[PDB]
């Protein structure tokens, strides 16, 4: 029907940039929308999916361009009241979920489908990018906004493509996997791989595995407010791989010499990172 | 539902008096007419020959109760 | 009250708890109800046990979207006359019915999509096996005392066919060498549990042993009635791993000693030998091997749809009583 | 096939004169009165519903009561029992699987021993004289379907029982069934008596004028009665439900 | 115990019925019927070739065999 | 050995024929049994030549007297005596003769006996012969009845297929059966289980279907997995009797209960409008 | 706490918060005076007395008894129920509807139904013999 239809769309309007409207309206809403699907319904869900393709175009056409440290508090503010008014308007239209997206598209997935495909723009690398520059202070600096980073990575998680893939099952983490975590870990090594190397060829190497250490600690912390939760173990890996695992000839000359020197408890820090790492031991033990 | 009572229960003594007085009504007919001691499952003097005729006489309704090797072929028996 | 303003989806959650009898009488209403009396919704699982029916009116049926057919025992012994589209049954259990030939070759040259059958009794043939070699996807499959195919033919049927969880190929009575050849040739490699038995005079020595180097997976097993199995028959079933379930009974040329020898298999679990083992020495085995369970089920249970109206679990509501 | 319809229903018809119980008989008895016979066949036409019988089964009963009270008197509280046994003659008579001794010394809340069952079982059977084969009205309706639908016989046989729960005993069975036969007849449809059954029972509409007057009006007070559980048992749908509709006030005769 | 019957033929296949006692009928399935192997378990002793093919509901104690000519 | 006593009674009458009959009563078990109940009721309301006559009714405590008519002899034994000699023909035609008018009388007054055999089938020493045990008789009205009937060897195919409505044709097929057999002195259907009687009946008169027998294949249990037999010829199944009397048989032992002729119907047959009237050969 | 529900022409009735959460549609309207522009006050009432008696529900086919004797109305009410329980979305109230008139349809002849529920038949007189030679296997 036709008549229904400009009503239902100024109330969508409404729903969207919400202003917390009254529990009438919505039920004025909801009540059109029963009214039209008794008389079968893809014509209406075909008028979902353009609205909100043509609003999200026009969402995106102005705030983007950006390149950092602004593109997050404009992203992560759109993406949540997005994500908010959307699960609204499933809420509404629920009248359809029942009765024909049955024979087969619920509108919350196809919101987030719509919003994927606002993913697929400069605003995915650009965003990446500033979040890495952000983090870029793990060297020092408390001015790493945590709710700039975590909306960002909730939402690389949510955004796992479900359209009909197989159903709903639990954490579908594919785009976090394919396109944030491997950038953040390949930064990672490059960053530890300079930053451990030039403080080598400067101090002795007892601060080097003082600090090696500390980083250590402070890496496991990290993920366990930032990121999601299964990242710790390559995390894990990786830095160990890169303070250690990659400088083990100058372990055994410090080694020799601090069983020449007479500290006992550099050697407890020293077999804990060792034994961090595989197979180590026995180099330790073959020269002890 | 259907478990119900009427009157409450009535002396029985009497009743039983009463049907074995009724019964008393088959004693003096049944002499007379057929002469036998059906009570008793005994004949009498006669005017109704009683014998007790062979089982192999009558026909059977008169007392009819009421109601490597081992191969795999064909041993016949 | 003009009720027939109710909207579709109602109207189905009404006819969604009827009986098979009533909704067939409730078709005949009006045009709209006639419609909604086939909507591929209330014939998920029919049930025609023994009623005797035609091939047209089973044709129509199938057509109308059925899934887990069950007629048992039902006979069809007339012409089928028209045609119609790619069926989408998945479950046909035919057993046991007195049926001809063209009119099973007619009906099984629709159906692509079997994920299960069960031909038990029937009499195939050449076109049979072969429109039966296109269904891919069989999980299991039954041709107990069927008779009639070339070794052609099974070989490209089982060829065709690799998925195949249980084999239940029993008991035809016009094998020869060269068909249980050709079976156990190229049986796959799949196979969970599997039945060879009355090939009396026609199992032989090599035939096992390629078996067992083939298919290592075999759960449930029995060869009865074969005449030509010894011990290096037993040891080739030492190299199987998952042996749960062994019958070898009347196997005529096996001392009942060796059997011994069978509890050695680590994950046996029945053995089911009647005919060698004369009476009172059963103790005596039990008591050598008492970690088996010897003679216990008399009755095969690979294959068989039903063992309770239900066929492999799933239930049937459109039903005849 | 009519073989030996017709023959059936002239030897019933003579039949029907033999088996006649005493129409004045209840004065005779010194402590019962014609209401309480009621409220006993109104206990019994319960009793035959919840054991799951059959109502030739209720017909024979009342036939038996009728011609036992009509021909002996009797105290008080024995009318109890006289019933049972009655139910226990009728089914082990006529239904297939009759219910046993325990059901029916059960059903009376235990009050009386079974032996005292089985001396009145002897005693009914002494006073009837082994004659159990006697006519009644559902035999009479039956073979007049067949000369109509399910709902014309489920008031027929309705009208028939309403007339057994107590005026009507001047009328021969053959009587009370033409008459209710046609009452309901006219009652479901309006139709009238056919042809067919003048020709084969002999009976016109004048002869049975009175009965017919007696079962209208006794059908219009019926609902206010005091006793309604014939009505309620046929409330439901195995009878399609026709204890409630409307007595009609006025017939077109 | 086990009771067999005579042969009786017509012009296509030839018959035969057996009897079981209360124990061994028992055990018969009223879902499926059997097979060769199936009745010789079971304690059926006769030649090659006789194809069980039919249940009687009245009666399930009774087994009914054919084999071709 | 053979337990039991009866007594007899001959002092002045000429039906002086006697018997007594005791049946016993356990006191507190079902009381009255049901067949009792049902043969006194169903026999002291019939009077007939050809069918047993009681006398008198005696109900004791705990015992039953029946004072029924005596007879000489049954038809096990009578054709057992002539088991290698045959039965002349008039003296068959006479007991059909009382047989089918016994039927046309039963049938009449509303009873149903399905339980004939010759084992209850009584003759006198004059060629009359007379019904009996009637214990199983029933008052019908057709309602739906006992499921259970004379005996396997006897049986009509309503009640092997399992029919719901066994209306008075039943004892037309039992009476044919006898008929026949006494004819050649061998049982037409020797059945060993309904099974064998049904296999044995296709096999002297052909396998049933909708052309023979309409509505046959919709019998609660019919299969048509059935062996596929032919009628035989009928002449060889009863070679000593002639064309009218296969007439009769054929159209007495008929598939169909609808096209199975009555007793009043069968009682104008050609073959049995001739009639006579002889006396029993044997002792009785 | 409650809720004032009004229906389409005022009938305002207060309701607590744990009974209104029975019907779906309004527990996802409160996630987030009520007017029901749908349902009229008659249903309304009889709606909320069936949510108070199963409000504790632990959450052929044994239709409850209570509900069958609060089912024992005639035919309009139970068409307006049946809408109002599907524009409220209730499970359970939808359901033993539903159960109910389908027992109700139980028994009666093509002629008796269409006559009972007012419906207008078409297509017939040349059409049913077919239709009915369709089914003979029944």
């Amino acid at each position: 029907l036709d008549q229904i239809w400009d009503d239902l769309r100024a109330g969508i309007q409404q729903v969207y940039t919400r202003q917390s409207m009254a529990k009438s309206r919505y039920m004025e809403l909801y009540t059109h929308v029963y009214n039209y699907c008794t008389s079968v319904g893809l014509e209406l869900y075909k008028r979902l999916k353009e609205f909100l393709k043509n609003y999200l175009t026009n969402l995106l056409k102005d705030g983007e361009d950006l390149m950092d440290e602004s593109v997050l508090k404009f992203y992560t503010q759109q993406w949540e009241d997005y994500r908010f008014s959307s699960k609204v308007l499933n809420g509404i239209c629920a009248y359809l979920n029942r009765h024909w997206v049955r024979r087969e598209y619920e509108i919350y997935s196809l919101a987030l489908v719509t919003w994927r495909d606002c993913l697929f723009r400069p605003l995915n690398k650009q965003v990446t990018n500033a979040v890495l520059k952000l983090i870029e202070k793990e060297r020092n600096g408390e001015t790493i906004n945590t709710r700039l980073i975590s909306g960002v990575v909730q939402s690389y998680v949510e955004l796992g493509l479900n359209e009909d893939d197989a159903f709903a099952k639990g954490p579908t983490l594919t785009v976090y996997k394919e396109s944030f975590e491997s950038q953040f870990l390949a930064d990672t090594e490059r960053f530890y791989t300079r930053e451990s190397t030039e403080f080598l060829q400067q101090n002795p190497v007892t601060e080097y595995m003082k600090k090696a250490e500390a980083r250590l600690l402070e890496e496991q912390r990290r993920v366990q407010v930032y990121l999601h939760e299964s990242t710790q173990d390559e995390l894990a890996r990786k830095c160990e791989q890169v303070l250690i695992e990659k400088h083990l000839e100058i372990f055994h000359t410090e080694f020799q010499n601090l069983l020449d020197a007479d500290k006992n408890e550099d050697l407890g820090r020293m077999y804990n990172l060792v034994s961090r790492i595989q197979d180590g031991l026995g180099e330790l033990k073959k020269l002890l | 539902s259907a478990c119900r009572n009427l009157f409450g229960p009535v002396d029985h003594e009497e009743l039983t008096r009463d049907l074995e007085k009724h019964c008393r009504d088959m004693e003096e007919a049944s002499q007379r007419k057929w002469n036998f001691d059906f009570q008793n499952h005994k004949p009498l003097e006669g005017k109704y020959e009683w014998q007790e005729v062979e089982k192999g006489s009558l026909p059977e309704f008169y007392y009819r109760p009421p109601r490597a090797g081992s191969v795999e072929q064909t041993p016949k028996k | 009250v003009s009720w027939d303003s109710l909207p579709d989806e109602l109207l189905l959650g009404i006819f969604s708890c009827l009986c098979l009898p009533e909704l067939l009488k409730v078709s005949g209403v009006c045009k709209r109800w006639y419609r909604l009396a086939s909507d591929e919704s209330l014939w998920q699982t029919l049930d025609l046990t023994g009623k005797n029916l035609h091939p047209d009116v089973t044709g129509r049926l199938l057509s109308q979207g059925v899934i887990a057919f069950r007629c048992p025992r039902s006979f069809m012994d007339q012409p089928l006359a028209e045609h119609f589209s790619p069926f989408r049954v998945q479950h046909m259990d035919l057993s046991n019915s007195v049926i001809e030939v063209s009119t099973l070759h007619g009906i099984l040259s629709q159906c692509s999509k079997l994920q299960n059958l069960s031909l038990e009794g029937l009499r195939l043939s050449d076109p049979i096996v072969n429109t039966l070699a296109k269904n891919s996807n069989l999980v299991r499959l039954n041709l107990s005392g069927c008779s009639g195919f070339s070794e052609f033919a099974l070989q490209t049927l089982l060829s065709s066919c690799s998925r195949l969880d249980e084999l239940n190929l029993s008991w035809c009575f016009d094998f020869t060498e060269k068909h249980v050849q050709v079976a156990v040739a190229h049986v796959s490699e799949t196979i969970t549990q599997l039945n060879l038995s009355g090939y009396r005079k026609n199992l032989q020595k090599s035939d096992l042993s390629t078996l067992v180097r083939r298919c290592p997976n075999l759960v449930h097993l029995d060869l009865s009635d074969s005449v030509m199995l010894k011990n290096d028959c037993f040891q080739e079933f030492f190299q199987l791993n998952y042996l749960q379930h062994l019958s070898l009974s009347r196997c005529y040329d096996i001392i009942p000693e060796t059997l011994l020898e069978l509890g050695e298999i680590p994950t046996l679990k029945t053995l089911q030998v009647f005919g060698i083992v004369p009476d009172g020495t059963l103790q005596l085995l039990k008591e050598a091997l008492p970690h088996l369970q010897i003679n216990c089920s008399h009755f095969t249970t690979i294959a068989r749809p039903t063992i309770n109206q239900e066929i492999w679990g799933i239930k049937c509501r459109l039903t005849l009583q | 096939v009519p073989d030996y319809h017709e023959d059936i229903h002239t030897y019933l018809r003579e039949m029907e004169v033999k088996c006649k119980p005493k129409v004045g008989y209840m004065k005779k008895q010194p402590d019962i009165t014609n209401s309480m016979r009621a409220i006993l066949v109104d206990w019994l036409v319960e009793v035959g519903e919840e054991y799951k019988l059959q109502n030739e089964t209720l017909h024979l009963a009342v036939n038996y009561i009728d011609r036992f009270l009509s021909s002996m008197s009797v105290l008080r509280g024995k009318l109890q029992l006289v019933g049972t046994a009655a139910m226990l003659l009728a089914s082990k008579f006529e239904e297939i699987y009759p219910p046993e001794v325990a059901e029916f010394v059960y059903i009376t809340d235990d009050t009386y021993t079974k032996k005292q069952v089985l001396r009145m079982e002897h005693l009914v059977l002494k006073v009837l004289t082994f004659d159990l084969a006697a006519p009644t009205v559902n035999q009479f309706l039956t073979q007049y379907f067949l000369h109509a639908n399910c709902k014309v016989e489920s008031l027929a046989m309705f009208l028939g029982e309403l007339s057994l729960i107590d005026p009507y005993l001047k009328y021969l069975p053959s009587v009370i069934a033409g008459a209710a036969f046609h009452l309901a007849l006219y009652t479901v449809t309006g139709q009238s008596w056919p042809e067919s059954l003048i020709r084969k029972t002999g009976y016109t509409l004048e002869s049975l004028k009175p009965c017919l007057m007696d079962l209208h009006q006794t059908y219009l007070k019926a609902p206010q009665h005091a006793q309604q559980s014939i009505r309620e048992k046929y409330k439901n749908s195995k009878y399609h439900g026709v204890s409630l509709l409307n007595p009609p006030e006025t017939l077109n005769l | 115990q086990i009771y067999y019957s005579d042969k009786y033929d017509d012009e296509e296949f030839e018959y035969r019925h057996v009897m079981l006692p209360k124990d061994i009928a028992k055990l018969v399935p009223k879902t499926h019927l059997m097979s060769e192997s199936e009745w010789r378990n079971l304690g059926v002793q006769q030649s090659q070739g006789w194809v069980h093919y039919m249940i009687h509901e009245p009666e399930p104690h009774i087994l009914l065999f054919r084999r071709p000519l | 050995g053979t337990y039991g006593v009866v007594y007899k009674a001959r002092n002045k009458l000429t039906g002086e024929v006697v018997a007594l009959k005791k049946i016993r009563l356990d006191t507190e078990t079902e009381g009255v049994p049901s067949t009792a109940i049902r043969e006194i009721s169903l026999l002291k309301e019939l009077n007939h030549p050809n069918i047993v006559k009681l006398l008198d009714v005696i109900h004791t405590e705990n015992k039953l007297y029946l004072v029924f008519e005596f007879l000489h002899q049954d038809l096990k034994k009578f054709m057992d005596a002539s088991a290698l000699t045959g039965i002349p023909l008039p003296l068959i035609k006479s007991y059909l003769f009382q047989l089918l008018q016994g039927l046309a009388f039963c049938h009449s007054h509303r009873v149903l006996h399905r339980d004939l055999k010759p084992q209850n089938l009584l003759i006198n020493t004059e060629g009359a012969i007379k019904l009996a045990d009637f214990g199983l008789a029933r008052a019908f009205g057709v309602r739906t009845y006992t499921h259970e009937v004379v005996t396997l060897w006897y049986r009509a195919p309503e009640i092997l297929l399992g029919c719901k409505y066994y209306s008075t044709a039943v004892d037309i097929w039992s009476l044919g059966c006898i008929f026949a057999e006494m004819v050649t002195r061998r049982a037409l259907f020797p059945g060993d289980s309904e099974i064998d009687q049904l296999f044995r009946i296709f096999r002297t008169l052909g396998t049933p279907d909708e052309v023979v027998w309409p509505g046959v294949t919709s019998m609660p249990d019919y299969k048509p997995s059935f062996p596929k037999w032919a009628r035989q010829d009928f002449s060889k199944v009863v070679p000593p009797l002639d064309e009218d009397g296969r007439s009769l048989l054929s159209q007495m032992l008929h598939y169909d209960p609808n096209k199975r002729i009555s007793a009043k119907a069968a009682l104008a047959h050609p073959f049995f409008q001739d009639v006579t009237k002889p006396v029993p050969h044997l002792r009785l | 706490p409650s809720i004032k529900l009004q229906s389409s022409d005022g009938e305002i009735f207060e309701v607590d918060v744990e009974i209104a959460k029975q019907s779906v549609t309004i527990k996802t309207m409160l996630e987030d005076p009520v007017p029901l522009p749908n349902v009229n006050a008659a249903i309304l009432k009889k709606v909320i007395q069936w949510c108070t008696h199963h409000k504790d529900d632990p959450p052929t086919d044994d239709i409850p008894v209570w509900d069958q004797e609060f089912l024992k109305v005639d035919q309009g009410t139970l068409f307006e129920l049946i809408l109002a329980a599907n524009y409220l979305d209730i499970k359970g109230l939808l359901d033993v509807t539903c159960k109910t008139v389908a027992n109700m349809i139980k028994g009666k002849t093509p002629e008796e139904i269409r006559k009972t529920f007012n419906i207008k038949n078409d297509f017939t007189e040349e059409e049913e013999a077919q239709v009915r030679k369709e089914n003979q296997w029944c």
